[PDB]
Formats: C-alpha cells, sequence, structure tokens
C-alpha cells in the first residue's frame, strides 16, 4: 500500500523536509538514498512512502510544491536535499503573498495541473495506491489556498482514495500577517469536506510548550519543527512498520472517524525535548502515559478535560513491557472514564513498535479524536469574526474575485463544526 | 468414506488454519511436503483421513481446504511457509486491497469482484470429493473479510451446494486483541445474514482464550501464535471424529442431529481441559474424573458464561488418551451430584461420550505439555447467551448514535440492514430465553 | 480510587453504602450505563449479569447472588425445600406448604387436608388465613398469579403484657467467599393487637408487618422490639436466653438454607464475583420452635440499625475485594 | 447409569449414557442485492463528481 506525499508552500516544505529527513534515518536510509541499516524491520514496509529504484536506491515518494522557488530551493540545498526525485520539484515565480485568494483561484490554478501531472505519474507506479498524505500551513497563501485546491482536484480524479494532512494552524504569538485568520476559516471549510484525516498542529501550542515546558525564552520556527518532526514520525510509526493496529490510511480512518466531518485530530508526544538537549534518563511506562494525555503535551492548543475522547490511537515505541502498557492505558480509562464517551465501547486503541525514534530510548505519540478541538476552531472563529465585521483588509481578497458571501459560508460552516463537536460533548 | 472441505476466510481464519493442518499433519504422521509414510494405498483410498486429505499419484497427500484473503500478506506467508509444499497456488486466492474492517466492504464493495472465483476454486475440490458432506469455514467476527466476505460465501454455497451441511468455526471478539472499534458492528450483521445458512458453529471468544493463556499457560501477553495453537487443539478434538476410526459423530449431519435439536440455536458451548504448561517443571497427570469435572469450570470455557443459570439442549464429551467408559460413568455420576446440570424437560438427561485412545498430540516448542488424557465437552447450553448480550448491548451503545455508520453506508449498504440485523438478534435472545427459562 | 455505579435508587440500603463510599475519598460514582466500574449496585429486575466480569484490568462486583432468587420467592422457596434432599420432605422448622396454581399439587394438598380433618387436630392455614380449604382455592383463582398454601401456626409465642404475636427479622451477609454473616443486631416486629384465636378475619392481630401496624407505639416504640429487650423478657418470664431458646435454630435455618444453594450461585471461580444482603423473616411457637417464613433479596433495614449494618456491609463485602488505604457480624461456620 | 450403543474398535470407543428420560434466497436475488448496492455507491460518488463540478 503506496503513499503518496505532497508539500506545498513554506511551512509545508520545511517540515515536509524536516519529516523525509528523520524518517529517513529511522528506515537507514541516507541522503544518497542508499540503505545502510542493521534491522529487516527497516525495510520490511518501506515501499508504502519509498519508491525502489535500480541498485536499490529508494527514492521518497513525494512532491514538493510552492507558488515561490525560494524555500524549494533551501529544501534542495538541504541536508536529505539531494534524495528527492528533481521531476517532483514543482513550483512557480510569483508567490501567493499570504493570499488564500491567490493560491486557489488565480496564481495557484495557473499551476495545479503541473502537479496533478506529477501525481499521476507516481500514482501510476503504485501496485495498490491507499491515498495521499498533505504538508502545509493555513494561514498562508500557497499551502493553504493551492494545498486545498489539489486536495479538491485529487479527490475529483480519486475519489475512492484517501486524504490525509498535516495542516499547521496559525497562530497571534507565532504570527506572519494579520489576514491567517481570514486564510485559515478558508481552508478548514475546505479540509472538513475534502479530508478524512487531518493533524491539528497548532503554532501556539507548539510555542508555549517551547516556551513554557522546554524553557525556550525565544523559540523560532526550528525549534517549533523539532516537534513537528516528532509528532508526523509517530503518528505514522504504525504505517511505516509491521503492526496489526492501524496499518493504512483507510483502517486509520474506520477507527478515529465515528462521523465524517468529526476528523480533526489532536496529536500528543512524550517525552517533550528541545533541541541538542539530550535526556540520559528514560522514561518509565506510567510517565511517557501520564505525560502522553497531559494538555502540556498535545500538539493542539485545547485542554482535553474540556471536552471528551470519541477516540484514541496511541502507539508506544522502544523495548518495554506490553504487559504494563497494557495496564496503564487501560489504567488512565478507567481513572478518568468520564472524559471518554461512553457510547463508543473500547474506543482507546494501543500499539508497541521496538524500534524507537533518534535520541530517545523510548517514546509515546497521542493521536485522540476529542470534542475539546473545538476551542481551536472557536480561536479561529473569534480572530476572523473581529476582522470580518468591518471588512477589514478584505480587499486583498475581492481584488482576487472573491465575494463577501464566500466568506461568511465559510465562517457558517466552521461555526456548524464547533455545534457538531459540541452536540457529541453533551451525549 | 465421505470428503470435507475447509475454507478458511480472513486473517484470523487462515491463521487458524495454519495452526489446525500443522496439528492435523502431526496427528496423522504426514510430513510438511505432504509424504505421509504410513499411507499403504499410494496415489489414492477411502480411509478415514482421507476425509480431509485427497491424493496424488506421486504420493502427496494435500488437504482439501481453499485459503481466500482480501490482502495477500496473511496468505503469501502460507505461499512461502513451512508447508508451501502441502498446498498448491490454486488453493491460495488473495486479492488486493482489504475490507480494511468494514463488513459492507467485504460483502458487498469487494465481495462481490471476487466471489465468483472462489466458488470455482472451490467447484474444483468438490469435482474431485466422491460424495461430499459439506464445509467447515474458519473466519472472524470482527474482520471486514472475516465477517462481510464469509456471509456472502455461506450464501452462494447454499444455492450451489443446497444439500452439503456447512459448520462454523467463528471467533468472537474481544477488545484485549481486538483491531478495530466496529467489531460489534461487523459482528451482528455476519451473524444474522449466516444464521439460516450455519448448521452448527462453535464460537470461541478471544477473551476466554487469552486468559487461559495467561492463567494456566503462564504467557504475559499472548500473541495470536499462542491463541491458535490452543484453538487448534479444541478444534482438533471436534473434527477427530471426522477423521479417525470411530461411531460418534462420523459425518456433519451428526453434528447437527446430537448437538443442534433447534436450527437458529446452533452455538454449542466448547470446554476443554486440561490446559498445562510445558515449561513447568513438575506436573501431576490429571485422571479422568478431574479433567471431566474441569468441563464444568467457566475458567476452562471457550466462551466465558454461566451454564447453571440456563438450560442444556445436548452434552458430547470427547475424551483423548487414557481413558475408559467405566471411569466416565464413575466421573459423570460423582459430578450430576455436585452441579448444577438442568436439561430442558424435552430432552433426555445424558451424556454422548467418544473415546479416542491416542492422546492429544502437541506442536513441538509449542506452550502445551503432552498430557495422558484430555478432554473437549461440547454441550448446547443457553448460557452460551451472554455473548450475545454482550455484543448486542455494544451494538446499540453506538448504533444509537449512529456512530461509524457513515463507512457502511459509504459502501452501498442500507441503514436499514443495521435495524433489520439487531431486530433478528433480538429475536434471538428471545429464543434462548423461552428454552432457557 | 476505586468507582461504582447506582442502578437501584429505592435501596434504603445502599444509598446509605453509597454515600459511605463518596465519605472516604477513595470511591467515585459513575453514571448508570459506564461500564469500566469495581462495584454494581444493581437493580432488583433484570439485572445484566451477562456482561459483568468482562472488562480488562477491572476486578468487578456485585451485590446480588445471581440464582438467589429460588430461595426468595415463595413458589420458589417451596419447591427447593421440597425438592433439595439437604432440606427433604418435612424438614421440621419449615411450615407444611404446597404450590398451588390459578386455573401443581392441589391434589397432594387435600391429602393432608383430611389427616387434620379426621384427626379433629389443628386445620387452619394461609395463602389469606383460614380454616376452610374452599375459601381459600377460591381465592387464589380470584388474584390471578401463583400463590402458596402453607400450614398456619395456630399456637405462637405471645409476648407479655399484651398477649401479642410478633416475627424475627435477621440480616444475613453473605461475601465473596460466601462467608455466612449473621448481623447480631435483628429485630421483633410485633403486633399492638392481642392475637384472637378464634377470629382470622381480623388480619391485623395475626399478620406482623410493619406497614400494616402503622395501639402502634404502646409497648415499644414502633412496634420494634430489640434483642436485648426480647432476651430480658425471655430471662424474667421463661427464665431462658434468647441465645439457646430460639438464635440457634436461627442460626441453624440460615446455614442451611443457604449451603443448599451454595454450589448453584457461587462466585468462587467466577470472572465476576458476587455479594447479597438477605432479609429472613422467622416465627416462633409456644413451645419455643422457630418456624422460617421467608427470604427476602431485597430487604430494608431498621432506622437504628442502618448506620452499623451499612457500615459492616463495606468493611466485610465491599473493603475486603476493594482494600484502603471487635465485628458486628457472627460467621455461621461451614 | 444407562450405558448403550457402546461401539468399540481399535482407534477407541463411544457409547451414551442416560441419567434420565425426558418429560433460502435464490441466486437471482442475491446478484439483485449486490447490484442494487453497487448502484447506490455509483449514485453517491456521481452527486460527488457532481458537486465538485460546482
Ligand atoms: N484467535 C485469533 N483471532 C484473530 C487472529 N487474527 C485476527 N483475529 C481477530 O480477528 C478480528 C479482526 O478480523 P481479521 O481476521 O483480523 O480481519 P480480516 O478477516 O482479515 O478482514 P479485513 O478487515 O478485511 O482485514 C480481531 O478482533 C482479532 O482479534 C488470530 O490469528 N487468532
Ligand atoms: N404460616 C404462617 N403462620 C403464621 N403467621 C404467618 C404465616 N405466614 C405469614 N404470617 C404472618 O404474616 C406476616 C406477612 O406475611 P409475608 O411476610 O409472607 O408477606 P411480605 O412477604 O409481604 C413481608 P416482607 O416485606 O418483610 O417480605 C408475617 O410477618 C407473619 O407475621
Ligand atoms: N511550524 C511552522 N510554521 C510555519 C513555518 N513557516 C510558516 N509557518 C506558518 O504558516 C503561516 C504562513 O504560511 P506560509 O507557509 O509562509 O505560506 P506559503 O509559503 O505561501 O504557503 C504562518 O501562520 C506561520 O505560523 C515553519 O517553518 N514552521
Ligand atoms: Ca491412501
Ligand atoms: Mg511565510
Ligand atoms: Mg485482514
Amino acid at each position: 500500500r503506496e503513499i503518496v506525499h505532497i508539500q506545498a508552500g513554506q511551512c509545508g516544505n520545511q517540515i515536509g523536509a524536516k519529516f523525509w529527513e528523520v524518517i529517513s534515518d529511522e528506515h537507514g536510509i541516507d541522503p544518497t538514498g542508499s540503505y545502510h541499516g542493521d534491522s529487516d524491520l527497516q525495510l520490511e514496509r518501506i515501499n508504502v512512502y519509498y519508491n525502489e529504484a535500480t541498485g536499490n536506491k529508494y527514492v521518497p515518494r513525494a512532491i514538493l510544491v510552492d507558488l515561490e522557488p525560494g524555500t524549494m530551493d533551501s529544501v534542495r540545498s538541504g541536508p536529505f536535499g539531494q534524495i528527492f526525485r528533481p521531476d517532483n520539484f514543482v513550483f512557480g515565480q510569483s508567490g501567493a503573498g499570504n493570499n488564500w485568494a491567490k493560491g486557489h483561484y488565480t496564481e495557484g490554478a495557473e499551476l495545479v495541473d503541473s502537479v496533478l501531472d506529477v501525481v499521476r505519474k507516481e500514482s501510476e507506479s503504485c501496485d495498490c495506491l491507499q491515498g495521499f498524505q498533505l504538508t502545509h500551513s493555513l494561514g498562508g497563501g500557497t499551502g493553504s489556498g493551492m494545498g486545498t485546491l489539489l486536495i479538491s482536484k485529487i479527490r475529483e480524479e480519486y475519489p475512492d482514495r484517501i486524504m490525509n494532512t498535516f495542516s499547521v494552524m496559525p497562530s497571534p504569538k507565532v504570527s506572519d500577517t494579520v489576514v491567517e485568520p481570514y486564510n485559515a476559516t478558508l481552508s478548514v471549510h475546505q479540509l472538513v469536506e475534502n479530508t478524512d484525516e487531518t493533524y491539528c498542529i497548532d503554532n501556539e501550542a507548539l510555542y508555549d510548550i517551547c516556551f513554557r515546558t522546554l524553557k525556550l525564552t525565544t523559540p523560532t520556527y526550528g525549534d517549533l519543527n523539532h516537534l513537528v518532526s516528532a509528532t508526523m514520525s509517530g503518528v505514522t510509526t504504525c504505517l511505516r512498520f509491521p503492526g496489526q493496529l492501524n496499518a493504512d490510511l483507510r483502517k486509520l480512518a474506520v477507527n478515529m472517524v465515528p462521523f465524517p466531518r468529526l476528523h480533526f485530530f489532536m496529536p500528543g508526544f512524550a517525552p517533550l525535548t528541545s533541541r541538542g538537549s539530550q535526556q540520559y534518563r528514560a522514561l518509565t511506562v506510567p510517565e511517557l502515559t501520564q505525560q502522553m494525555f497531559d494538555s502540556k503535551n498535545m500538539m493542539a492548543a485545547c485542554d482535553p478535560r474540556h471536552g471528551r475522547y470519541l477516540t484514541v490511537a496511541a502507539i508506544f515505541r522502544g523495548r518495554m513491557s506490553m504487559k504494563e502498557v497494557d495496564e496503564q492505558m487501560l489504567n488512565v480509562q478507567n481513572k478518568n472514564s468520564s472524559y471518554f464517551v461512553e457510547w463508543i465501547p473500547n474506543n482507546v486503541k494501543t500499539a508497541v513498535c521496538d524500534i524507537p525514534p533518534r535520541g530517545l530510548k523510548m517514546s509515546a505519540t497521542f493521536i485522540g479524536n476529542s470534542t475539546a478541538i473545538q476551542e481551536l476552531f472557536k480561536r479561529i472563529s473569534e480572530q476572523f469574526t473581529a476582522m470580518f465585521r468591518r471588512k477589514a483588509f478584505l480587499h486583498w481578497y475581492t481584488g482576487e474575485g472573491m465575494d463577501e458571501m464566500e466568506f461568511t459560508e465559510a465562517e457558517s460552516n466552521m461555526n456548524d463544526l464547533v455545534s457538531e463537536y459540541q452536540q457529541y460533548q453533551d451525549a | 468414506m465421505r470428503e470435507c472441505i475447509s475454507i478458511h476466510v480472513g486473517q484470523a481464519g487462515v491463521q487458524i488454519g495454519n495452526a489446525c493442518w500443522e496439528l492435523y499433519c502431526l496427528e496423522h504422521g504426514i510430513q510438511p511436503d505432504g509424504q505421509m509414510p504410513s499411507d499403504k494405498t499410494i496415489g489414492g483410498g477411502d480411509d478415514s483421513f482421507n476425509t480431509f486429505f485427497s491424493e496424488t499419484g506421486a504420493g502427496k497427500h494435500v488437504p482439501r481446504a481453499v485459503f481466500v484473503d482480501l490482502e495477500p500478506t496473511v496468505i503469501d506467508e502460507v505461499r512461502t511457509g513451512t508447508y508451501r509444499q502441502l498446498f498448491h497456488p490454486e488453493q491460495l486466492i488473495t486479492g488486493k486491497e482489504d475490507a480494511a474492517n468494514n463488513y459492507a466492504r467485504g460483502h458487498y464493495t469487494i465481495g462481490k469482484e471476487i466471489i465468483d472465483l472462489v466458488l470455482d476454486r472451490i467447484r474444483k475440490l468438490a469435482d474431485q470429493c466422491t460424495g461430499l458432506q459439506g464445509f467447515l469455514v474458519f473466519h472472524s467476527f470482527g474482520g471486514g473479510t472475516g465477517s462481510g466476505f464469509t456471509s456472502l460465501l455461506m450464501e452462494r454455497l447454499s444455492v450451489d451446494y443446497g444439500k452439503k451441511s456447512k459448520l462454523e468455526f467463528s471467533i468472537y471478539p474481544a477488545p484485549q486483541v481486538s483491531t478495530a472499534v466496529v467489531e460489534p458492528y461487523n459482528s451482528i450483521l455476519t451473524t444474522h445474514t449466516t444464521l439460516e445458512h450455519s448448521d452448527c458453529a462453535f464460537m470461541v471468544d478471544n477473551e476466554a482464550i487469552y486468559d487461559i493463556c495467561r492463567r494456566n499457560l503462564d504467557i504475559e501477553r499472548p500473541t495470536y501464535t499462542n491463541l491458535n495453537r490452543l484453538i487448534s487443539q479444541i478444534v482438533s478434538s471436534i473434527t477427530a471424529s471426522l477423521r479417525f476410526d470411530g461411531a460418534l459423530n462420523v459425518d456433519l449431519t451428526e453434528f447437527q442431529t446430537n448437538l443442534v435439536p433447534y436450527p437458529r440455536i446452533h452455538f454449542p458451548l466448547a470446554t476443554y481441559a486440561p490446559v498445562i504448561s510445558a515449561e513447568k517443571a513438575y506436573h501431576e497427570q490429571l485422571s479422568v474424573a478431574e479433567i471431566t469435572n474441569a468441563c464444568f469450570e467457566p475458567a476452562n470455557q471457550m466462551v466465558k458464561c454461566d451454564p447453571r443459570h440456563g438450560k442444556y439442549m445436548a452434552c458430547c464429551l470427547l475424551y483423548r488418551g487414557d481413558v475408559v467408559p467405566k471411569d466416565v460413568n464413575a466421573a459423570i455420576a460423582t459430578i450430576k451430584t455436585k452441579r448444577s446440570i438442568q436439561f430442558v424437560d424435552w430432552c433426555p438427561t445424558g451424556f454422548k461420550v467418544g473415546i479416542n485412545y491416542q492422546p492429544p498430540t502437541v506442536v513441538p516448542g509449542g506452550d502445551l505439555a503432552k498430557v495422558q488424557r484430555a478432554v473437549c465437552m461440547l454441550s448446547n447450553t443457553t448460557a452460551i447467551a451472554e455473548a450475545w448480550a454482550r455484543l448486542d448491548h455494544k451494538f446499540d451503545l453506538m448504533y444509537a448514535k449512529r456512530a461509524f455508520v457513515h463507512w457502511y453506508v459509504g459502501e452501498g449498504m442500507e441503514e436499514g440492514e443495521f435495524s433489520e440485523a439487531r431486530e433478528d438478534m433480538a429475536a434471538l435472545e428471545k429464543d434462548y430465553e423461552e428454552v432457557g427459562v | 480510587m476505586y468507582t461504582f455505579v447506582v442502578r437501584d435508587e429505592n435501596s434504603s440500603v445502599y444509598a446509605e453504602v453509597s454515600r459511605l463510599l463518596l465519605a472516604t475519598g477513595q470511591w467515585k460514582r459513575l453514571r448508570k450505563d459506564n461500564p469500566r466500574f469495581n462495584l454494581m449496585l444493581g437493580e432488583r429486575n433484570r439485572l445484566p449479569f451477562g456482561r459483568l466480569g468482562h472488562e480488562p484490568g477491572l476486578v468487578q462486583l456485585v451485590n446480588y447472588y445471581r440464582g438467589a432468587d429460588k430461595l426468595c420467592r415463595k413458589a420458589s422457596l417451596v419447591k427447593l425445600i421440597k425438592t433439595s434432599p439437604e432440606l427433604s420432605e418435612s424438614c421440621t422448622w419449615f411450615p407444611e406448604s404446597y404450590v398451588i396454581y390459578p386455573t401443581d399439587e392441589r391434589e397432594v394438598f387435600l391429602a393432608a387436608y383430611n389427616r387434620r380433618r379426621e384427626g379433629r387436630e389443628g386445620n387452619v392455614w394461609i395463602a389469606l388465613i383460614s380454616s376452610e380449604a374452599s375459601e381459600l382455592l377460591d381465592f387464589i383463582d380470584e388474584q390471578g398469579q401463583v400463590h402458596v398454601i402453607q400450614k398456619y401456626l395456630e399456637k405462637p409465642l405471645l409476648l407479655e403484657p399484651g398477649h401479642r404475636k410478633f416475627d424475627i427479622r435477621s440480616w444475613v451477609l453473605v461475601d465473596h467467599l460466601y462467608n455466612i454473616y449473621l448481623y447480631r443486631e435483628g429485630v421483633l416486629r410485633t403486633s399492638s393487637e392481642p392475637y384472637n384465636s378464634a377470629n382470622f378475619q381480623d388480619k391485623t392481630c395475626h399478620l406482623t408487618n410493619h406497614c400494616i401496624q402503622k395501639n402502634y407505639g404502646r409497648y415499644e416504640e414502633g412496634n420494634e422490639m430489640f434483642f436485648e429487650e426480647f432476651n430480658q423478657y425471655l430471662m424474667d418470664a421463661l427464665n431462658t436466653t434468647l441465645e439457646n431458646s430460639i438464635l440457634l435454630q436461627i442460626k441453624h435455618i440460615i446455614r442451611s438454607c443457604l449451603m443448599c444453594i451454595e454450589p448453584a450461585i457461587s462466585t468462587k471461580h467466577l470472572h465476576y464475583q458476587s455479594f447479597q444482603l438477605f432479609g429472613f423473616d422467622f416465627m416462633v411457637d409456644e413451645e419455643l420452635k422457630v418456624w422460617l417464613i421467608e427470604v427476602n433479596g431485597a430487604p430494608a433495614c431498621a432506622q437504628k440499625l442502618y448506620a452499623e449494618l451499612c457500615q459492616g456491609i463495606v468493611d466485610v463485602a465491599i473493603s475486603s475485594v476493594f482494600p484502603l488505604a471487635t465485628s458486628i457480624f457472627i460467621k455461621l461456620h461451614h | 447409569m444407562e450405558v448403550i450403543e457402546l461401539n468399540k474398535c481399535t482407534s477407541g470407543q463411544s457409547f451414551e449414557v442416560i441419567l434420565k428420560p425426558p418429560s433460502d434466497p435464490s441466486l437471482e436475488e442475491i446478484q439483485k442485492k449486490l447490484e442494487a448496492a453497487e448502484e447506490r455507491r455509483k449514485y453517491q460518488e456521481a452527486e460527488l463528481l457532481k458537486h465538485l463540478a460546482e
């Protein structure tokens, strides 16, 4: 089951590049594209993400997209920049200027066909394509505007394939422009309809974690991306290595999505660690279980005690007592059963993988479909309404052909999403 | 001699099939390459073991079995397994993508594009038979393939083989090893559609097997391999009468006659004893009275329930090892005065007993210790309905909110089939109630 | 931190138990339909026993014994007593009874009715109380449900002053190990009006229910004499104790009834465990010979004894299975 | 008490002990169910592509 990776825009390509850097090390692949590992566990399901060439060369099944060559040139000069298939570098020149309209309707529409030709070329090589995964931000123009355009056009040509996304949410604490709430709201509207799985990666949470927890006075996008690549590696573990639980994109969706619109997941991770700073003490299983469930470890700035878990997917990595894992996992549910909906029996599913990530003897990645995620969308909606009630900064969009009604619709659909999450919180 | 074909559907069905046929080969002395030195009728015959094995002129004894799975990874391990020479390609069928834990995807969507192929591959086995009794179907309740494709197959077999009997070996879902949250949906759906097409079904709750492995074999975290090798011993005990010389349950029709007075109530409870750890340093071999008494302990059942608060319709005792009728009758007499065994008024209170002198075989390197005498009790007790109650409750909880329903409707299934399936289960729970109290 | 649920709101007894548990700060009450519980204070009808002991990582306990209705139902108790070899055809401590279905063993009942009439001895029975078999059979058929006919004890022990009638209520607790614990504090639910031997129509001095009586509160408070007073009365009025003259018979009948059904309800090797509080109702004749009347599967306690008993339940039936961070019972050994 | 139908052989022996006496759809319909569900998938996919076309 092959997965086609796509990364759009500045953010998408920077986390996307970091992602391929991390897992390539886990799969024993070097920047040259050659395998140099010791375990066969690394190569059993390496076909999910990597295409194999002659001489046993492994090339990422990745497509790099951007409306400006700035960020993508940095990738190509980066550490693993050479591993990527050069023909998969599809880019424009104009940029999107943090404008959703430009990325979705004008500037991006001019480039989207070139991308879909690459997607089609990869898909035809697949023995059994299971779906796609996208990495992008929702605050910009390209990754947000053109990203959602690609998703819509991919669904049209591959309507029976799973669409997954790693969507970075904007935050005033880490803000490029004032029009990010606009771009985000417009994008959420698209994600609710045309994705089966979306990992909500809040920049607010990534900042607070770096500041409050990791004690980084002034975190950079690099510090933020250490957390993302760690999370991205974890949530895809069950897909990249032999396992029984959530081994493919579809089975994951069946177990995580009780209702089609409610498919926005809170990622969590433990132990939280900063770059460079190596920890010498390995966490006990009770510590991993306690931390990965704590709000301070969630990648989405939401309080899980303000909502209820519809479904949960956990994955412990490293060498540990799987019995102790089963016990601690059962202990959480039994101690805090109120925070798990009773009308979905056994909604928590745990898995274990022998291979830990780099730097850590053991770790645990959390994936939760909590109703408390609404706090994220409500936050975007408030920042959206604050400007939209005065029609502020709207001329950037109407100049690209957009009407005010399209904003009102996007606003209404996200407020609906909030109310739907609220419906199952009081069930 | 009348032949029996074994169908293995889904991951659970295939992997359990591997455990059973592995065990069969060791019981009959058949080697991994299929050669059976003891069989002196080269190229054919009509012995008792021929019920499960056909024969080639080359002297190979191949299982009368078909393996089907909508995803190749599992069966591929059979194609390259230690018994790869035992079967032939036409017996191993594999699709591209699985049913993704979805009944509707395994039954309607993906089930439609392979049902004709499987039946053809089954017909090729049936043509090699002189007197086909029927089929033994191995599958899970939880899986999309095990649930979805099985029900479709069981429907077509009733059309293509109307006169033939069809038995089930079903794996009842357990959270401790569950792979999906919607397994309760898949279980009710496949039960409803298969009910009228099944003559006798042996349910095995993974929960029960899981705790037996932990309690009696001292395995902290039982793998599927640990579960399966134990299950195969139970299955072997049940099918031993079809593969060995005897006069009890010699054909499929007799399973229904002896265990299933009422058609819908065709879920006999299985209880096995003794289960002993191979790593147990010192073990005192248990007697006929002790192992027979263990057949009435819920901790030894394939499904955890309380037969005391129900009623029996039938009861078979299948022994393997040093056992004679005299000891059994003495054991039954003692137990009868100690335990609560209530039969329905329209049934005689008795026990059909079967004994094979050959003690139970154990897989070399397995977790089970060799024993001098073992027993498997097949009792049709209304207490097994507790499993239906557990399962239907979880079904009601999720369906009240219509959770995950869209996955099934998205495959062309109607939301009405959910309620129709649940209504059939509600009637089934009532049938058990009328007979039980 | 243990967890529990409540599915019987009318339970005055376990309403206090739930209160005590929460007051320890180590027990948390969940919702009715929350399956992740350690303890279940279940309902009286259709308690789902089949859904117990199937939660991994949880040791589950329930305050009811499955199958214990065979002892707590009048029609069942008679059958149990008459069929069970341990209790036999005619145990001396149970009144001669018969099971009668509305239009079974009606013919058997009349056979014994003749001996009493053709012997010129006491021939009064109870379902209403009467000495004519025809008056009774016409009453059962007129009600609708199954009833039990039973020999009426015509020579009951009578408390003085007052010449009254009474019945003893003993509270028994059976834990998960099936240890039979008799509560040391029982109660005599006495009649306030003098017992009338001739007129059976007046069921106010024949029936000693706490509701019927409510001369209420003349001799003792609320028609409830405790053991300290009843014992003192026996010593003064009969030169004997409560232990000797009655309690040995009570402890015997209790020990016998539960041993009889132990293998049918025991949760020794089960996937879930059970305990339960019973309320046995006894009857004493003039010769100080105790008679079993019935058993209640869902008994209520006496206001004075609620605190002590409800606490007692927590200690031996609950806290024994779920320990936290001299005794008021009498262990009937076996 | 009463043992009956005692049958014996080299492999073993069987018998019965009594303690106390007593007191389909056609191929047509199937193909109709499968194809009908296939149409419902086609309609659902058509409505999607229609919606996306808009
Ligand atoms: N006892 C036992 N149970 C198994 C085994 N394999 C899977 N199961 C159970 O089967 C249920 C799921 O069914 P599967 O057989 O895995 O799925 P499937 O039949 O391949 O159908 P798909 O969903 O299309 O993959 C789970 O609840 C498992 O606990 C096994 O080897 N032994
Ligand atoms: N065989 C008998 N001989 C004499 N008196 C009897 C009797 N059977 C019952 N009684 C009297 O009738 C009263 C009530 O009868 P019973 O106790 O059978 O009804 P109940 O079951 O509604 C009361 P509880 O709520 O305590 O269970 C008894 O307390 C006793 O005083
Ligand atoms: N975590 C993270 N977020 C980023 C990064 N770069 C931009 N963003 C976020 O994405 C938004 C800006 O979008 P951007 O990626 O620059 O738009 P695009 O390049 O035109 O698609 C802002 O809300 C930023 O917080 C990055 O390197 N890491
Ligand atoms: Ca031969
Ligand atoms: Mg930018
Ligand atoms: Mg499978």
